[PDB]
RNA sequence: AAACAUCUCAGUAUCGGGAGGAACAGAAAACGCAAUGUGAUGUCGUUAGUAACCGCGAGUGAACGCGAUACAGCCCAAACC
RNA sequence: ACUCGUACGGUCACUGAAUCCUGCCCAGUGCAGGUAUCUGAACACCUCGUACAAGAGGACGAAGGACCUGUCAACGGCGGG
RNA sequence: GCUUUACUGCAGGCUGUCGCUGAGGACUCUCACUCCGGGAGGAGGACACCGAUAGCCGGGCA
């Protein structure tokens, strides 16, 4: 047959790329020698096209102007701190080790110094649970218990823009606008609505997959469609 | 008495034992950080180099080359083929890696001509060979009784035409009798069946 | 059908009638060193392997007797044409 | 709108132009590659054995 | 191959790289008319559709030797300096 | 490539606004989990065979399968008497 | 051209084995190798990646 859409994606052609030339910046934590002698002032709150959430422009003591992943409750004029000795308040960044247990955090690093990987989306937050000298236990937004190096840096508080998902798009036109700001091909044509040549589910007098949808983890690209390695399906049981 | 050279030779008969083992373990670390073709002031295997024609003289250059290990790197057939010509994974190329290495080296030094080459080990993902190249335009060589032969016009790009020792072996030209019916005088003249 | 385990008949070796013992031919084990075995390895590779890609044929509804006739005095055996028989049980 | 006559009216783009190297009107001014001699693509001159009968 | 998969078409068409006036080969870890014999290498004639291969099908297919052409044999590495 | 993205994400699919609802079936097929025992290749190992090798057999046994379980807004099914 | 529990194969995925690969049926270590870090250094570690091969699945493809 022909390659399915999922295979066209990987070539990274314009149609599937994210409008990167329009993106502002990557909200990675600052790199500090030590001492925590780094503080800056929130000079402005901006819109981040890539995340549909707000971001804060900060001016640091040493003259560095950079955008930061903003937690909720951060405003212009406010002073932020980043370091081991940083104070324990919303908007500040410091290693998990220095963070007190039971404090909601965001933009948590995976490996000390990477800049933050976890909990960066609208209104989300990781929950620092357990401490230690060798392992910091964090509960990620998905509910998973993640064991992290206590040296991994994070930002106190939850990500700004929460509740974004609580309101429906109402119309296609709204979805449309959002999609134009992401690396995504939209709208979506169902597999069963295509010709046999274009998808495992195409073809047939009436629409219906001519096979079970749960596909094996080992299936090759082009065949891995539908419910991938589902441990179960439906709502019952 | 034994030449000092015979000691380098003897060490290399078992590159995985003795001091040589430790040298390689150390060296390869540096080699892995070097490029595809690195010119070097002196052969790692002196005995082998001199044995192959190397001389400490102007116009004689030595370069180490690394190449990715394994079989062929082929793209599967887009157009119809019979089971036989559908093979993709276990099919290997016809030129050994030493030969590929000799050519890359010669491309790097467009003006020099490949004289010979030898192996200097490998790790799990690549192989290294050192290549001796000669400057056919340098008078120190045009006047050498043992190397001036490589200055002839018909010796230009000799490596690309299989005129190298590694080239000749790979073309099945070693044997003078049985087995060379389709290799001598050339693979092409024998319809490419060797 | 029934079959006598032993009986008098002609032995093409002694060249005279003598008692024979009848036995069903038991398959001998292969060595894997015949020319055909070498050809299979030699000619099988990537893709279809011609004859070496074919698999075991079918079966006839009834097979023919596959017996050995052993002379009771010279100890040598001879073979005979077989005849279709659904079953062959020896008497004694 | 038909693919024929009506769609021919929209054609006013310049692509292939006189090539600096070979002189043929085959230098694609958008790709900056000559479809006839290879200028812009290769130092060597564009050539192929299929440009003639196999045994000639 | 009166289908077709091994096989065939064929190492052909076509592609990448490279030399010359011609290329390539070439002074035996050869041959093995087994010898008290030949003596670098191409090529031509023959050996021969022979040996060998092969759903042992269709088909594929040498070599030694012999008769010719032309003939030509040398240089390193190391030992010792 | 997705991605200057990180589960309020984005990938893969089905249905197709709101409203009231969405029953029964896990035997077959699919996916996933488990698995005492059974089965399960190669290398290494052991016995036989070979002054060696081919080879025959053995022991061990991964995924997988047998077997058990979960699962239908998973393929689908919901009859005759 | 298309389909599939048609024939035969081929990609691809999972899995064992050998090489990369080191020291003291379960284990410790660091020195290759991998990852994080501007750097110091940290995490991991003879595994993983990669080469080879074996078994299973394999209309994604021929
Ligand atoms: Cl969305
Ligand atoms: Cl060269
Ligand atoms: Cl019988
Ligand atoms: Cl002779
Ligand atoms: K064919
Ligand atoms: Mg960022
Ligand atoms: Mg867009
Ligand atoms: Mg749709
Ligand atoms: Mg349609
Ligand atoms: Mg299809
Ligand atoms: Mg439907
Ligand atoms: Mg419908
Ligand atoms: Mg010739
Ligand atoms: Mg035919
Ligand atoms: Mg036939
Ligand atoms: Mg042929
Ligand atoms: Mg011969
Ligand atoms: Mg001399
Ligand atoms: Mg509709
Ligand atoms: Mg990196
Ligand atoms: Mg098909
Ligand atoms: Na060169
Ligand atoms: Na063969
Ligand atoms: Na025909
Ligand atoms: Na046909
Ligand atoms: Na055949
Ligand atoms: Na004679
Ligand atoms: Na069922
Ligand atoms: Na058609
Ligand atoms: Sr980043
Ligand atoms: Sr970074
Ligand atoms: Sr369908
Ligand atoms: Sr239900
Ligand atoms: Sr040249
Ligand atoms: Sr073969
Ligand atoms: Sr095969
Ligand atoms: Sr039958
Ligand atoms: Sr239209
Ligand atoms: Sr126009
Ligand atoms: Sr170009
Ligand atoms: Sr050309
Ligand atoms: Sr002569
Ligand atoms: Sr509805
Ligand atoms: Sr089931």
């Amino acid at each position: 047959g022909r390659r399915i859409q999922g295979q066209r994606r990987g070539r990274g052609t314009s149609t599937f790329r994210a409008p990167s030339h329009r993106y502002k910046a990557d909200l990675e934590h600052r790199k500090v020698e030590d001492g925590d002698v780094i503080a800056g002032t929130v000079v402005d709150i901006e819109h981040d096209p890539a995340r549909s959430a707000p971001v804060a422009a900060v001016e640091f003591e040493d003259g560095d102007r950079r955008l930061i992943l903003a937690p909720e409750g951060v405003g212009v004029g406010d002073e932020l701190q980043v370091g081991v000795s940083a104070e324990i308040a919303p908007g500040n960044t410091l290693p998990l080790a220095e963070i007190p247990e039971g404090v909601p955090v965001c933009n948590v690093e995976s490996s000390p110094g990477d800049g933050g990987k976890f909990a960066r989306a609208s209104g989300v937050n990781a929950q620092l649970l357990t401490h230690d000298r060798n392992v910091a236990v964090v509960k990620l937004p998905s509910g998973e218990m993640k064991r992290l190096d206590p040296q991994c840096r994070a930002t106190i508080g939850v990500v700004a823009g929460g509740g974004r998902t609580d309101k429906p798009f109402v119309k296609a036109g709204n979805k449309h606008h959002k999609m134009k700001a992401r690396g995504t091909k939209w709208p979506n044509v169902r597999g069963v609505a295509m010709n046999a040549v274009d998808h495992p589910f195409g073809g047939g007098g009436r629409q219906h997959p001519g096979k079970p949808k749960s596909i094996s983890r080992n299936a090759p690209p082009g065949r891995k469609v539908g419910d991938i390695a589902s441990k179960r399906t439906g709502r019952g049981g | 008495a034994r030449s000092a050279y015979s000691y380098i030779r003897d060490a290399w008969e078992n590159p995985g034992d003795g001091q040589l083992a430790e040298l390689q373990w150390q060296r390869q670390q540096e080699w892995r950080n070097e490029g595809a073709v690195e010119r070097i002031e002196r052969p790692t295997r002196l005995d082998k180099a001199r044995s192959q024609g190397y001389k400490a003289k102007q116009g004689v250059i030595v370069a180490r080359v690394s190449v990715r290990k394994g079989s062929a790197r082929k793209r599967r057939h887009k157009a119809g083929r019979r089971s036989k010509r559908q093979g993709v994974t276990r099919i290997t190329r016809r030129k050994d890696i030493q030969r590929v290495a000799e050519e890359r080296a010669s491309r790097t030094f467009p003006n020099l001509r490949v004289l010979n080459s030898y192996s200097v080990g490998q790790d799990g993902r690549q192989k290294w060979h050192e290549v001796i190249l000669i400057d056919p335009n340098h008078p120190a060589i045009q006047n050498d009784d043992d190397l001036s032969w490589i200055c002839a016009d018909d010796q230009a790009d000799r490596v690309f035409r299989g005129l190298t020792g590694a080239g000749r072996r790979n073309r099945g030209l070693s044997g003078k009798g049985k087995g060379s019916e389709k290799t001598r005088p050339s693979l092409r003249s024998n319809g490419g069946k060797a | 059908m029934q079959m006598p385990r032993r009986f008098n008949t002609y032995c093409p070796h002694c060249n005279e009638h003598q008692e024979h013992e009848v036995e069903k031919v038991r398959s001998g084990r292969q060595t894997g060193m015949k020319w055909i075995d070498r050809q299979r390895e030699r000619n099988s590779g990537i893709g279809n392997d011609g004859k070496f890609s074919k698999v075991p044929g079918g079966d006839k509804p009834t097979k023919k007797t596959d017996l050995k006739y052993r002379c009771g005095e010279c100890g040598k055996a001879h073979l005979r044409e077989g005849w279709r028989a659904g079953r062959l049980e020896f008497q004694e | 709108t038909g693919a024929g006559t009506p769609s021919q009216g929209k054609k006013n783009t310049t692509t292939h132009t006189k090539c600096r190297r070979c002189g043929e009107k085959s230098y694609h001014t958008k790709k900056k590659v000559c479809s006839s001699c290879g200028f812009g693509k290769s130092a060597k001159r564009r050539d192929y054995e299929w440009q003639s009968k196999a045994g000639e």
